This record gives C-alpha cells, sequence and structure tokens, in this order.
C-alpha cells in the first residue's frame, strides 16, 4: 500500500 | 488487516498531520458517527479520501458557515424529527499559524508557540466538537467563510442542509475551512468505505511537496 489518502 | 497510507494534505489538522503514516483497519458494519474514515473519492474512485463521517444514513445535517457549526437529527428520511447533542468548546488558538505563497496558488502550515507570533500568516482558531457521545478537535480561519454557491445541493433542500440517503454519509474534513468534503461533492456510498484509521505509524517533519526536516516519534500510537 503506501499511498495517499487526501 | 491493515492498510498504511500517507497523509499529504491538512485537511484532518490537527487530528493528523502532513507527512504522517497511518494505519486503516479495513472494514459487515459500519462507521460510528465521528470514525475517521478512509473511502475511494465517489466522482474518481481511482483517489483515496480520508475524512470524518459526520452524517450517517437518514440524518438531517445543517451546516452554519457563520459559526461554523453542525446540527445533526437523526432518523429523517423526512425531513424527522430528533437531534442529537452536538455542542463545541469556547473558540481558542489552535497550535498552527498558516501562511500563503504564489509559485507552486497554495498555503502552508506552521506550529507556533502559542505565546509566540509568525511573521506572516493567520493563527488558525480551535474548538473541539461533540457529536452525540465523541468528541475531537477542528481548526477554523477567522477571515474564511464557505461560498455557499459552490456547495452540493441535494435536490429539494435548502443549500446548507442535506438529508443522507440511506446507505450513505456525510463527509467532513477536521480542517474546516481547508477541507474538500461533502459540503461541495455530495455522500459517500457505503461500499466506497475502505476502513477507519485507528493509528499513526510514522510521521515526518514536512510540507506538501517537499521533503522532510525529521521526524514526529512523539506521534506514533492512537489517534486522538
Ligand atoms: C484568504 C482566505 O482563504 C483561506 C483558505 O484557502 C482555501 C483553500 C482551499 C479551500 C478548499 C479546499 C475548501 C476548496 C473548495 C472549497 C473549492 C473545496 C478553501 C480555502
Ligand atoms: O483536496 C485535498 N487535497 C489533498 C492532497 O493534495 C490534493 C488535494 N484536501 C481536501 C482539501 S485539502 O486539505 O487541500
Amino acid at each position: 500500500x503506501x499511498g495517499g489518502a487526501y | 488487516i491493515y492498510e498504511p497510507f500517507q497523509i499529504p494534505s491538512g485537511s484532518m489538522m490537527p487530528t493528523l498531520l502532513i507527512g504522517d503514516f497511518i494505519l486503516v483497519e479495513k472494514f459487515t458494519g459500519h462507521p460510528k458517527r465521528g470514525d475517521i474514515v478512509v473511502f475511494k473519492y465517489p466522482e474518481d474512485p481511482k483517489l483515496d479520501y480520508i475524512k470524518r463521517a459526520v452524517g450517517l444514513p437518514g440524518d438531517k445535517v445543517t451546516y452554519d458557515p457563520v459559526s461554523k457549526e453542525l446540527t445533526i437529527q437523526p432518523g429523517c428520511s423526512s425531513g424527522c424529527e430528533n437531534a442529537l447533542p452536538v455542542t463545541y468548546s469556547n473558540v481558542e488558538p489552535s497550535d498552527f499559524v498558516q501562511t500563503f505563497s504564489r509559485r507552486n496558488a497554495t498555503s502552508g502550515f506552521f506550529e507556533v508557540p502559542k505565546n509566540e507570533t509568525k511573521e506572516n500568516g493567520i493563527r488558525l482558531s480551535e474548538r473541539k466538537e461533540t457529536l452525540g457521545d465523541v468528541t475531537h478537535r477542528i481548526l477554523t480561519v477567522p477571515i474564511a467563510q464557505d461560498q455557499v454557491g459552490m456547495y452540493y445541493q441535494q435536490p429539494g433542500q435548502q443549500l446548507a442542509t442535506w438529508i443522507v440517503p440511506p446507505g450513505q454519509y456525510f463527509m467532513m474534513g477536521d480542517n474546516r475551512d481547508n477541507s474538500a468534503d461533502s459540503r461541495y461533492w455530495g455522500f459517500v456510498p457505503e461500499a466506497n468505505l475502505v476502513g477507519r484509521a485507528t493509528a499513526i505509524w510514522m510521521s515526518f517533519d514536512k510540507q506538501e511537496g517537499e521533503w522532510p526536516t525529521g521526524l514526529r516519534l512523539s506521534r506514533i500510537g492512537g489517534i486522538h
């Protein structure tokens, strides 16, 4: 994972 | 099962800060009011968003752009009739100053001792917001006001008032004058919910779009 969350 | 996410923006300040790396507990059932939730952005579900679930199915939610307070009436498909006790503490200075900039239409956030002044920037206000039986902090910007003309208006409701459809949620960011949320784009379907953010795994001192000074190990642990 390690994606962004806006 | 846990899924990690990085926090690139200030929309959930002071609760989550830019450079925080959170852990999400994947959801069955269902968010409670006040839960911090990662979800697929409805209009572009290739994007994950993180906000607080302020409104659950059936709630009549109303937002006052001047006092910057919510009113919530549950069990209200139409249109109901029963107020949640929503109370606010008194406004006080927050730990942050927001300073605006140019080349990269943007703003930066700076943690400033409350006994200090930053030369350029505006100190954000802070309050605690209690939604029934759960309480969290919110930041507001004194010179900012929501332009209701930009609001999502639900079909047949007046502006700044929404009735949450069955199977859907109303999401709001804690940094209330700096958050593009349900006020602007509508509800979040249940299917779109990934899970509840329960902890900070790691944290870095950083600004949006740059590298970090250093860390914030004091932040590792449960989310408050
Ligand atoms: O929309 C948002 N960002 C988050 C990450 O950068 C691009 C867009 N957040 C919602 C308002 S914010 O705090 O700028």
